[PDB]
């Protein structure tokens, strides 16, 4: 209910073009450009609530 | 024969020795000659990274020497391994202080001169260097590339200093009236463009009011090519000098700089590792920007036909082991 | 050796790199073996004999100063590259940045009038006030030397200068500024080796005070240069077009 908050958040991340595809003109016009997150180690939580979504 | 024989395997004197009781002498007279002063210490920094910061000499005796007359007494690309083309894999990545690059295929990277040993410092204070902010990797500007660049063309973003502005740049530094012409710029000398672009960055709100700053530079630049695409660069990180002096209308033997070909064939990277050459230990603030890099077409890429033209490139450049010295209020530059 | 191999390793590198690799290739049935290196090569040995230098910003090789006038014959190795030629001292050390050796210097002087004459030359060490009009006591303090000229003309001498720059290494070219409020763009004044202010001087005082004409020739002793710079251009040969190919590379074809 109140996500522009303190303690709330972190930073943005971003993904940025920065030299645009080449390739021979048999190739593709397009390629998608699919991003995963998973918690990597050291990631802990605590202090059990419901589902803070429907809420 | 003592003394005698000096500079030998020539008929000449090459002043080996320095001094001898000998040589002066009211029988006969040599050359003259120097030996090396060892201004005991000082916060030993010279070249980066070997600076160590502690001082060799004692501090705070102020001793002194002469007696005063008030006083009564006081006492690779070796063949055994070629990097293949850009078709195959050959991982590789080159960090920074936080900001890093990764990379495909074969990236040549070299360090352009061996870090030389330090000297004491001629003044006496402690120098203050910043950790990122002003380390990474500073994105300066992308520049286009074209085809119509014959060979030897000094192709430059938006940050560079024209040709003219080479000489008789004026003052003080950016009047913006020499950065801005039609067809430029030529190339960007590596302090004052960096400055330039980035006066957010600590190392600008450093360097501006701190006078005498000392920084070696690596410069890295970035084109992928499609496996069809053909042509080919050079960074040639020319140390100081006008440009009429280092290069004009020729660049044939220019290859004696450090140059790190990138060769659109093989490689979509290349970086160099420059220490800095600048006589005394710190250059000045404001003025005498030692290093300047072009960036040169070895021959005109042309591109597989139906495709476009043009093709694009970006340029990073960043400090290594930052240091200044003495403070003063803000000065524009 | 073995003569004809299968396996043979091959000559194929990589150039990109900064580093270029010249180690030559075991090629079968060559011995390719290494050579003593004859010691012209090496640039304390190489700069140690004399060599005539451009005079003045431009007009080399000789100066010619009206008498009763010192020229101040800057030593700025910045003002020597300047209309300098493409072969001579001038464009050799165009190929180090930094330089720093105790220079000699010889100069030579010929007074077309036909008496006996003095010059008194002094060396102003970096940096030092030259003064706007020399004197004689004025011009003495720094140091002396007296030269009799022949009568004829041609009397010579020659000196050692120590190396007194505080720069610890003199730019051979300087990209920036010297003053901090003036222009003065693309040298420095203070890294060299001093000047050469010398005043003439005739005990008959005779009319037709006439000018002499000089030209010195400098040799660095105890050398060293810290960075390399491509060296100069050297103007190619004419193709001669009847038979090519004899000499100059062709190319295209």
């Amino acid at each position: 209910n109140n996500p522009d908050a303190l303690l709330s958040t972190t930073g943005y991340v971003s993904i940025w073009v920065q030299n645009p595809l080449v390739g021979p003109h048999t190739a593709p016009a397009s390629a998608l450009v699919q991003a995963f997150i998973s918690a990597g180690e050291s990631f802990n939580v605590r202090l059990m609530q419901n589902p803070a979504l429907t809420s | 024969t003592n003394i005698y024989g000096n500079g030998n395997n020539v008929n000449t004197d090459v002043g080996a020795n320095g001094w001898a009781p000998t040589v002066s002498t009211g029988l006969g007279d040599g050359p003259v000659s120097c030996t090396p002063p060892t201004p005991s210490p000082g916060d030993t920094e010279v070249p980066p990274p070997r600076k160590p910061f502690t001082f060799p000499a004692p501090p705070t005796k102020s001793g002194s020497r002469f007696s005063k007359w008030w006083e009564p007494a006081a006492a690779p690309s070796s063949t055994a391994n070629p990097q293949p083309s850009l078709i195959a894999l050959n991982p590789s990545a080159t960090q920074s202080g936080n900001a890093s690059i990764l990379t495909g295929s074969t990236a040549p990277s070299l360090l352009a001169y061996p870090t030389a040993t330090p000297v004491p410092l001629p003044n006496p204070d402690e120098p203050s260097q910043p950790g990122p902010s002003g380390d990474r990797t500073w994105l300066l500007d992308t520049v286009t590339w074209s085809q119509e660049f014959t060979r030897g063309w000094n192709i430059a973003g938006s940050n560079g200093m024209q040709w003219t502005g080479l000489e008789s740049l004026i003052f003080p530094v950016s009047t913006d009236t020499n950065w801005t012409s039609t067809s430029s710029p030529t190339a960007y000398p590596l302090p004052f463009s960096f400055v330039r672009a980035y006066p957010d960055s600590s190392w600008a709100a450093m360097y501006n009011t701190h006078s005498m700053w000392n920084c070696g530079w690596r410069v890295q630049v970035t084109v992928n090519g499609s496996q069809f695409h053909a042509g080919a660069l050079i960074l040639y990180m020319v140390p100081e000098a006008t440009t009429h002096a280092i290069q004009t209308a020729r660049d044939n033997a220019g290859f004696v700089f450090p140059y790190v070909i990138l060769n659109l064939y093989e490689s979509n990277t290349a970086t160099i590792e420059v220490p800095y050459i600048s006589p005394t230990p710190n250059t000045s603030s404001g003025l005498h920007a030692p290093w300047t890099f072009y960036l040169q077409v070895l021959s005109p890429l042309n591109p597989p036909p139906s495709l476009p033209t043009s093709l694009s490139c970006s340029i990073y450049v960043t400090p290594v082991d930052s240091s200044f010295h003495g403070l003063r209020y803000l000065a524009p530059q | 050796t073995l003569t004809e191999d299968l396996d043979a390793p091959q000559d194929t590198g990589n150039i990109e790199n900064g580093a270029a690799d010249n180690s030559p290739q075991p090629r079968t049935t060559f011995d390719y073996t290494g050579n003593p290196l004859p010691p012209d090569t090496k640039l304390e040995n190489f700069f140690s004999f004399y060599r005539l230098l451009p005079m003045g910003g431009s007009g080399a090789p000789s100066l010619s100063f009206p008498a009763d006038e010192g020229t101040i014959i800057p030593l700025d190795p910045i003002n020597w590259l300047k209309g300098a030629d493409v072969s001579g001292i001038a464009a050799m050390l165009s190929c180090f940045t930094y330089i720093a050796a105790d220079l000699r210097i010889t100069l030579r002087f010929s007074n077309p009038n036909d008496n006996p004459a003095t010059m008194l030359v002094a060396f102003a060490p970096p940096g030092a006030t030259i003064p706007l009009k020399p004197t004689r006591q004025m011009l003495s303090n720094f140091y002396m030397a007296e030269v009799p000229v022949s009568a004829a003309t041609s009397t010579m001498v020659s000196f050692s200068i120590p190396y007194t720059s505080p720069l610890s290494a003199i730019p051979t070219s300087y990209f920036g500024w010297e003053d901090w409020s003036g222009t003065n763009f693309g040298q420095l004044s203070s890294g060299s080796w001093g000047n050469l202010m010398l005043i003439p001087s005739l005990s008959v005082d005779s009319a037709i005070p006439f000018d002499f004409q000089l030209s010195c020739w400098v040799a660095f002793g105890n050398f060293k240069a810290w960075v390399p710079r491509p060296p100069p251009p050297l103007p190619p040969l004419p193709t001669p077009a009847a038979n090519a190919e004899r000499t100059v590379a062709v190319i295209k074809q």
